[PDB]
């Protein structure tokens, strides 16, 4: 199954530099016939091609970088890497490894992409309280319940419940970008109210960038 | 290089429509030409390549055309055209879809939080359509501004509704002024406006 895997830091410095690597499994980039490139999308546009390399080493560039940019690949790990120099807000972006073969009617596939931010604020982990269910939030057999995760730097944030068996109902915001310049979202399920005794409703909350995982039951 | 274009840049469409979404080469650098849909929060991936049910693609003039032959609500997408690395700039694609009335919840600050000198007040509006919605926050009966905020999910890709967050962010003194917390709804499924309240105490 080929998998495109990126890895990197998600938050860089104004002025300093985006590194990132893809490690690809399920195919060799060693002997292959495909391009191997990095597209990004800034929040809220479109796509934007990068560059590419091929196995041998050959670079083609999107000339909109003025140079800025770098890819190398590592045949023996099965690795490829984008560096982008002196990045400012406009390089703050999901950045997505991809593949496509050559010739005219080569197609891309895609890694999951991964969110780096320009900034010089610092990484902050978020405070998680429980939106906890009551009379104030049942609507007929059913109450809704939800956590609250308050100021946290950068994006983003993952939400799960119950260990991902909780899936039906759940609804987690985008975040919102407060005064303070920290981050802030509600993540929120719809559970039958006759449920509440029984069940153990708990929040799963990570943010990778401060290394912060948060268990919250959600208790009436 | 080249550049491509797409129309519809955005439309809404109900669920069972056809709907065609047009790309356009600045120059005729290929006849091949592939489609990828980016679903919320996802990756693009790859619908349909001319090189190789419900998505057809064929040419009109010198356009190529990609064809939804009876929308659903998953296809809640932006598509994007693609030749060689030139992408197209999308075409995002909403759901249109009968009226339905928002459920309100409030939600108080917790403890925890009010021993952190900070209180936020959690308004809930679920599973509704059209996204025009309008939440006014009351606290003892006087009407707030400038201290919330609301975030809005993406198209629900099963039902085609929205949901709301307006969430009232107060200092814990300004929060202990007060007694009564009140959200009150305005929205087209709803007869009068709806109020979710809770007494501080």
């Amino acid at each position: 199954q080929l998998q495109l895997q990126e890895s990197g830091p998600g938050l860089v410095k104004p002025s300093e530099t985006l590194s990132l690597t893809c490690s690809v499994s399920g195919d060799a980039i060693s002997g292959s016939n495909y391009y191997w490139g990095w597209i990004r999308q800034p929040p809220g546009k479109g796509l934007q091609w990068i560059g590419s390399i091929y196995h041998t080493g050959s670079t083609f560039y999107n000339p909109s970088f003025s140079s800025r940019v770098t890819l190398s690949v590592d045949t023996s790990k099965n690795q490829f890497s984008l560096k982008l120099i002196s990045v400012n807000a406009a390089d703050t972006a999901v950045y997505y490894c991809a593949r496509r073969i050559r010739g005219y009617s080569g197609t891309y596939d895609w890694g999951q992409g991964t969110l780096v931010t320009v900034s010089s604020a610092s990484t902050k982990g978020p405070s998680v309280f429980p939106l906890a269910p009551s009379s104030k939030s049942t609507s007929g057999g059913t109450a809704a319940l939800g956590c609250l995760v308050k100021d946290y730097f950068p994006e983003p944030v993952t939400v799960s419940w119950n260990s991902g068996a909780l899936t039906s109902g759940v609804h987690t915001f985008p975040a919102v970008l407060q005064s303070s310049g920290l981050y802030s979202l509600s993540s929120v399920v719809t559970v039958p109210s006759s449920s509440l005794g029984t069940q153990t409703y708990i929040c799963n909350v990570n943010h990778k960038p401060s290394n912060t995982k948060v268990d919250k039951k959600v208790e009436p | 290089d080249i550049q491509l274009t797409q129309s519809p840049s955005f439309l809404s469409a109900s669920v069972g429509d056809r709907v065609t979404i047009t790309c356009r080469a600045s120059q005729d650098i290929s006849s091949y030409v592939a489609w990828y849909q980016q679903k919320p929060g996802n990756a693009p991936k790859l619908l349909i390549s001319s090189a190789s049910s419900r998505f057809s693609g064929s040419r009109s003039g010198t356009d190529f055309t990609l064809t939804i032959s009876s929308l659903q609500p998953e296809d809640f997408a932006t598509y994007y055209c693609q030749q060689l690395n030139n992408f197209g700039p999308g075409t995002t694609v909403d759901i249109k879809r009968t009226v339905a009335a928002p459920s309100v919840f409030i939600f108080p600050p917790s403890d925890e939080q009010l021993k952190s000198g900070t209180a936020s007040v959690v308004c809930l509006l679920n599973n509704f359509y059209p996204r025009e919605a309008k939440v006014q926050w009351k606290v003892d009966n006087a009407l707030q501004s400038g201290n919330s905020q609301e975030s809005v999910t993406e198209q629900d890709s099963k039902d085609s509704t929205y949901s709301l967050s307006s969430t009232l962010t107060l200092s814990k003194a300004d929060y202990e002024k007060h007694k009564v917390y009140a959200c009150e709804v305005t929205h087209q499924g709803l007869s009068s406006p709806v109020t979710k309240s809770f007494n501080r105490g």
